[PDB]
């Protein structure tokens, strides 16, 4: 007869991180269940990165585009940092076009709707002339943990960039004595994790339990 | 090429990269896949591991099996800079070497290489598993001390787990054997260091 | 020419510039080296130098 | 009272094209009747193929045809929103009927 | 940057030759990738040569060592610059300060073995990152001898060749720029190993076989081995003057000639807006036209109504000026045509020299050869994932597992206290973001910038911000956020105090240790550990170039 | 994107007596360390009994 | 009057067709008329450079070409130049759009379009065809194709009464639609007639 | 007063001893030795001369 | 494991 442990309060306390809480637990149970779910969490949870970027007058990545203050490769880093949310679609290619003096923020992306931009004041380049106009297409999709571009083109037109599938940043579990129930020793599990807005926080540990309880299938009934 | 510690493997193999070790044993792998029936002429052995494809690894996997190389530390003084391993293939570009071994080479790693070679025919197999294996080299030629020293960490961390202090968690409990002494380390009752009366036999 | 184009292209002190550090530039520019003619090798030289 | 008429030749490739359409707007609007469809349509033309006698080589070819309907229910200011230059199906003609 | 630096990175870098240092200060006029255009100031300005300077960059390409020595603009536009002052960053370059590695969070303990000697572990965060991922290029030459049986072919009319090679090379052999190869493809195509083969009765068939007399000299085509990636950045063709130019080498002199037609012309209209804004500024005095000076063209603003004065001397001036860049002008692109076009005096015997330069791009992995600035080597060993790491009871990871054995008998004990003092650096960088991730006014970033920039002994800096009027505080506090610089010279350091004082600013614990929880097991490690930042480099001696 | 390496006890090598060892593969490049803790943790404590 | 295509008949059911973009009657026409002759204008300058189909796809108001050689790069000229001069004269002439998909084969000799002018490439100059054929029948054959029937006509060896021949190989479908097996036909006009080829080249099943 | 590119991000600086005499410019043997090898000046001084 | 497997039906 152990207590089992229930979803309580998910304090949403900005708007990249949030402080669930599980309760109540028995001794032992706290740093089981906090250590096994952090690794999860920073192990593999889906995330929505970028792949290919085509920048319209680039050859190759090396090269320096007329009228941007920043080279071909920092544009691909800019763009490896887009924090992008899809929804039911496993890959979808986005599309930027930008003309005149200033920046090309986030928010200048012809948006298909069911993409949604969570940070959209996020700089990529800054355009500095006003006849100079970038105009790329981004592909963005999903995945799971750190696919490289040395281990996955055909034309000589297409950019890969290295694809950080992954939408967690820190997951930190601080254990504490339980008071709500009358019964002593008994903890409270309230882990404070760190999104960068694509993923909901009870989704996340719904998908880390999910895949932990799939794990231990191989010697359960 | 560079070396690097790789502390899981025993002192009687080392670790080999893939790209090495597919390099060095060409014809191995040529008799393999001419054996198997899988090619024809060696021209198309040449293009399968030139190539690479996906059989090639498993026929590496076999030839690497029970086959010694000779490490060797590149100014070998005395006799204990050449010893034969066994291969275990590392994904890597490194050649992974075991601890204990490195004070017999006076390989620190700062940036140290290695060559391996590769005994031919099987009379030089049987000499590199029979004289110049690592675990035949545990004492030095020069007297009679051994050589397989644990060198540093490991050193601190038995002079740290055998030590003790006046009081300590489970201080002057008594204990029924070695295993509940690792289980009250484990669980959280007692400390590394607190003295005990155990029952030992 | 030849002589001046023997001293700048090989010599003992007309050394390839190792460029890749703006440390490493402005190190082996300011180098007092013992070597090159009018002075030894690293097999004549003692301990006292 | 939206319709969303797509018009093209093969049942084998619009079969991807109502699944894609439906699907996007649930995610967007969820407010779809289904998709209703049309009776297949042929067009066999006999055609003499001898190059200039013999009128007995006559073979049949067809240009087929096929409409399928989505007809969405509610007009959503969000499932036309995401789906508007948006449309799966290539070398198809589409008749978003607003 | 360096964290902890001496304050002489700014001597090392503008005092040498990398960076493009302002001649006369001024207002920027116009950033680019490629160039930088500063408009001179007029308390620093000639009379004549009106005068607005222009820098251009140099961007990727070659160095001795095979390094990457780039360019990057730094300043912002509308900016002004000050006599003596770097506008572009060169390599290994930051602000105008000197950035050879990065810094990076160390901890100080024993990891199960995998750092035993000299071994240093690094966390998957710091490969993700993209920050020790060096970028080389290798230059590849191809000459075009002449030989017996007639000179060579460059050409792609190549027999052998699957359409498999062939899809990389362009019509004319050279491969074109951009084209991402592998390790073993053909970058310029070069049928020249022509031997001798027999065809005897079952050969001699093969003789019976398109008319073809015989197949004796072997058709072969220069294909290139393995080992290295890359992307195809630049390609030179250079032609022994006689020969026939391909299509390729006519493609590159269009290029070329097209290249420095627009920079020459660049040059003239560049020159001439300054000029022309020179005029404006002198006809704003002195019989003034405030409506009849934009009706006519702009090249006549000379003949307007003024009488001799220092002013219509300083137009007949500019207008010497204006003739002597026109006729100079075209002078020098005939010059500049004549340089492009003409041959190129070569190696004895030899048609055309073909030089390709990949571009490679070598991340990190277990081999590499990292090391901080004080003797402390070591080959990295294993690339560990993010949940491996002792993490402390906030939350972060720490990336680098040093090995702690390495201090008492290798004395060096400046590191630990670099560590100390960076950590000290990074806990005023994290309380400055977050007293600006809440959206804060800068009245209390004033005062924690100022009590961070005080706090000491009797020393040199005594910097005051009730100068920087609002505005520059949130940009320094935008360029401190990632952590606050500190200098500590040579002899005269920073004494174990201030580094104690400068620890207490932040909320850090005094003695520098935080106890360190660990990844796999997820309980404490006893006797709390030491973790700071440490600034450490990359040196090259990678692995996939010794093995 | 759900689909992991689902792993199984490839043997039971029980030695001798009241002693066995379960070897379990394949699992992810991190999940060893995670069942091998959550197994450990449970079966010192968790798991009752009399005595 | 025989040998109907098995290409024709199995179009779409196994091999997918040659162009495929709804239209109207009324539009069946200016969609038809851009078709016809750029190809010719694509065949007049991509003659050698080695194609093998050429399926047109035109949407409404929109038009791609899929162009599918194995040698492109030669075509592009440097860093896909040329791509844009076939861009050019295409783009003025249907007046819409006409974007451009060189998406090439990995293997060119396993293509019934390249071994039909192979012997056309080597026609102009008299060779005995038995071995030029010969050595591309066989190369194909051991390359995987597990099936193989060549055709060549004209007036074979200077010869002036009417003569044709071909050279069996493996499978040959044309009573089973279920099976993959292609065909094409060029022609060599020269000062002698016009010297032509068919192939019939096997490649698999479902 | 400072520069405006040290209003950028001003460096943190311990020390105590106050300076007297900046860094010379670190490039100067080179420069100075071969400027004065080539620079037209007679009375036999330069290098060539 | 089925302790621990009873410790999370209240998640998945």
């Amino acid at each position: 007869e152990f207590l089992k442990p229930r979803l309580v309060d998910i304090e949403q306390v900005s708007s990249t991180h949030a402080k669930v809480t599980l309760e109540p637990l028995e001794r032992g149970f706290g740093h089981t269940l906090g250590n096994a779910l952090r690794r999860i969490l920073l192990s593999s949870m889906p995330g929505c990165a970028v792949t290919e970027v085509e920048i319209d007058g680039v050859l190759h990545e090396y090269s320096t585009k007329e009228g941007v203050q920043e080279d071909i490769l920092e544009i691909l880093l800019n763009l490896k940092g887009l924090a992008v949310r899809v929804q039911g679609k496993d890959e979808v290619i986005l599309t930027l076009n930008k003309s005149g003096i200033g920046p090309v923020t986030a928010a200048d992306i012809t948006h298909d709707g069911d993409v949604e931009i969570v940070k959209p004041q996020h700089v990529i380049c800054h355009l500095t002339d006003e006849n100079a106009s970038i105009s790329m297409r981004i592909k963005v999709q999903r995945g799971r943990g750190y696919v490289p571009a040395s281990t996955r083109e055909r034309p000589i037109g297409r950019l890969l960039v290295d694809a950080c599938y992954s939408p967690v940043e820190r997951i930190a579990y601080n254990v504490e004595a339980a008071r709500v129930e009358q019964r002593t020793d008994l903890d409270k599990l309230v882990i404070e994790m760190e999104t960068n807005g694509t993923i909901d926080p009870e989704e996340a540990i719904r998908r880390a339990a999910t895949i932990l309880a799939e794990q231990l299938e191989a010697f359960v009934d | 090429s560079v070396i690097t510690v790789g502390p899981y493997l025993r002192l009687h193999q080392c670790g080999l990269p893939k790209k090495m070790a597919l390099e060095l044993f060409k014809p191995f792998i040529y008799g393999k896949l001419e054996l198997r029936g899988l090619a024809t002429t060696i021209k198309a052995a040449k293009k399968m591991v030139e190539r690479e494809e996906a059989v090639v690894w498993d026929i590496l996997d076999e030839v690497i099996r029970e086959h010694p190389v000779l490490l060797n530390r590149a100014p070998t003084l005395h006799r204990l800079g050449i010893q034969a391993f066994e291969p275990v293939l590392i994904e890597g570009k490194a050649i992974q070497l075991h601890p204990l071994v490195c004070a017999a080479y006076n390989a620190d790693f700062d940036g140290d290489q290695m060559a391996v070679h590769v005994p031919l025919t099987l009379e030089a197999q049987l000499e590199a598993r029979a004289l110049m294996m690592s675990t035949n080299n545990i004492l030095s030629p020069a007297n009679g001390e051994p050589i397989i020293v644990p060198s540093q960490d490991v050193v601190l961390g038995l002079y740290y787990m055998t030590r003790d202090c006046v009081n300590a968690k489970g201080e002057g409990m008594v204990l029924t054997g070695p295993k509940e002494a690792e289980r009250l380390y484990r669980s959280g009752l007692a400390s590394l260091h607190a003295r005990v009366k155990v029952r030992i036999t | 020419s030849a002589a001046v184009k023997e001293f700048f292209g090989s010599s003992q002190l007309s050394q390839f510039m190792d460029q890749n550090n703006p440390l490493s530039e402005i190190t082996h520019k300011r180098r007092i080296s013992a070597l090159g003619p009018g002075g030894l090798t690293r097999e004549r030289a003692g301990f006292e130098v | 009272r939206i319709r969303i008429r797509l018009k093209a030749f093969d049942h084998r490739l619009i079969d991807q094209a109502t699944a894609e359409i439906v699907e996007t707007a649930k995610r967007t609007g969820a407010q779809v009747r289904g998709p209703i469809p049309l009776p297949t349509r042929k067009e066999r033309f006999t055609v003499l193929i001898s190059p200039h006698v013999n009128k007995d080589a006559r073979d049949q070819y067809e240009i087929r045809t096929h409409l399928r309907l989505v007809d969405i229910v509610e007009p959503t200011e969000k499932t036309v929103d995401a789906l508007m230059r948006l449309d799966l199906a290539a070398g198809v003609d589409v008749q978003i009927s607003l | 940057k360096p964290l902890v630096g001496t304050g002489m990175e700014r001597a090392v870098a503008v005092d040498s030759g990398v960076t493009a240092v302002a001649k006369r200060g001024g207002v920027v006029q116009y950033v680019d990738a490629s160039r930088i255009v500063i408009k001179v100031n007029e308390d620093e300005m000639y009379p004549g040569e009106a005068g607005i300077d222009i820098y251009n960059l140099t961007k990727y390409t070659r160095s001795n060592q095979n390094t990457c020595i780039n360019q990057m603009p730094c300043v912002s536009l509308g900016e002004p610059v000050e006599r003596g002052d770097v506008l572009a960053d060169g390599p290994s370059t930051d602000l105008g300060e000197l950035a050879l590695g990065q810094n990076m969070r160390v901890a100080f303990m024993p990891w199960n073995g995998y750092n035993f000697e000299d071994s240093i572990l690094v966390s998957e965060r710091v490969v993700q990152e993209d920050r020790f991922t060096t970028i080389h290029i290798q230059e590849l030459a191809c000459v075009s001898r002449d030989t017996k049986l007639g000179p060579e072919e460059i050409t792609a009319d190549i027999p052998n060749v699957g359409e498999a090679a062939l899809s990389k090379l362009d019509e004319s052999g050279i491969v074109y720029i951009g084209a991402e190869v592998t390790g073993g493809d053909i970058l310029v195509g070069k049928v020249t190993p022509k031997g001798e083969t027999q065809l005897t009765p079952e050969e001699k068939l093969l003789r019976a076989i398109f008319g073809e007399k015989a197949s004796d000299v072997k058709d072969s085509s220069l294909r290139v081995p393995n080992g290295v990636s890359g992307t195809v950045i630049d390609v030179q063709v250079f032609t022994r003057d006689g020969v026939e130019k391909d299509k390729r080498a006519l493609e590159i002199e269009e290029m070329q000639l097209k290249q420095a037609k627009k920079d020459l012309s660049e040059e003239l209209q560049i020159l001439e807006a300054g000029l022309f804004s020179r005029i404006r500024a002198v006809l704003v005095a002195g019989g003034v036209e405030a409506e009849k000076l934009d009706k006519l063209p702009r090249d006549r603003w000379l003949e307007l109504g003024l009488t001799d004065e220092e002013k219509q001397n300083q137009l007949e001036q500019l207008a010497e000026q204006y003739d002597e860049l026109k006729h100079e002008f075209e002078k020098k692109l005939e010059a500049k045509r004549r340089k492009i076009t003409q041959g190129d005096d070569l190696a004895p015997g030899v048609l055309k020299i073909v030089k390709v330069y990949l571009a490679v791009k070598r991340r990190i992995q277990p081999g590499d050869k990292m090391a901080g600035r004080h003797g402390n080597k070591g080959v990295i060993s294993k690339i560990n994932p993010i949940e491996d790491m002792p993490y402390d009871e906030n939350g972060t990871p720490v990336d680098i597992v040093l090995n702690p054995l390495g201090v008492p008998s290798r004395m060096n004990i400046g590191q630990i206290l670099e560590t100390h003092l960076g950590m000290a650096a990074k806990g005023i960088g994290d309380k400055i973001n977050a007293m600006l991730k809440q959206q804060q006014e800068v009245a209390k970033l004033r005062e924690f910038i100022q009590r961070a920039y005080d706090l000491g002994a009797d020393v040199r800096q005594k910097v005051d911000l009730s100068t920087f009027s609002d505005e520059e505080v949130m940009r320094l506090a935008e360029n401190l956020r990632k952590g606050m610089p500190i200098a500590t010279p040579v002899f005269d350091g920073a004494k174990e105090a201030e580094i104690k004082e400068l620890l207490k600013l932040g909320d850090l614990p005094t003695s520098g240790q935080i106890r360190l929880y660990d990844g796999r097991t997820g309980e404490q490690f006893e006797r709390p550990v030491t973790v700071g930042y440490m600034y450490m480099l990359k040196l090259n001696h990678l692995v996939d170039d010794k093995m | 994107v759900t689909e992991f390496l689902k792993p199984r006890l490839v043997d039971i090598e029980q030695v001798s007596s009241t002693h066995a060892k379960v070897t379990l593969e394949p699992l992810e490049r991190g999940f060893g360390h995670t069942l091998g803790n959550a197994l450990r943790r449970i079966l010192l404590s968790s798991m009752p009994g009399c005595a | 009057g025989q040998k109907v295509h098995p290409n024709g008949i199995r179009l779409g059911i196994v091999k997918p067709w040659n162009s495929t973009w709804f239209a109207n009657t009324k539009e069946f026409a200016d969609n038809l008329d851009s078709d016809f002759k750029v190809r010719q204008y694509l065949t007049k300058e991509l003659a050698k450079a080695s194609v093998s189909r050429i399926v047109i796809e035109r949407p409404a108001k929109s038009i791609r070409v899929t162009i599918h050689t194995a040698r492109p790069g030669i075509v592009i000229g440097k860093k896909g130049e040329d791509v844009e001069k076939l861009r050019k004269v295409v783009a003025d002439i249907a007046g819409v759009p006409a974007q451009i998909n060189i998406a090439e084969v990995r293997k060119p000799e396993l293509d019934a379009k390249l071994v039909a002018d192979s012997i056309t490439s080597q026609l102009e100059r008299r060779v005995m065809f038995r071995r030029a054929m010969k050595r591309a029948v066989q190369n194909a054959m051991r390359l995987g194709a597990k099936g193989i029937k060549v055709e060549v006509s004209g007036r074979l060896g200077g010869a002036e009464i009417a003569r044709t021949e071909w050279y069996r190989e493996g499978r040959v479908p044309l009573h089973t639609l279920r099976a993959d097996i292609d065909y094409n036909t060029s022609e060599a006009h020269t000062t002698y007639g016009v010297i032509g080829v068919k192939v019939w080249i096997f490649k698999g099943e479902i | 007063v400072y520069s405006y590119t040290e209003k950028k991000r001003i460096r943190k600086d311990f020390g105590k001893r106050p300076q007297v005499l900046d860094v010379p410019y670190l490039l100067s043997i080179q420069l100075d030795s071969f400027q004065k090898f080539i620079e037209q000046d007679p009375e036999g001084q330069y290098g060539l001369e």
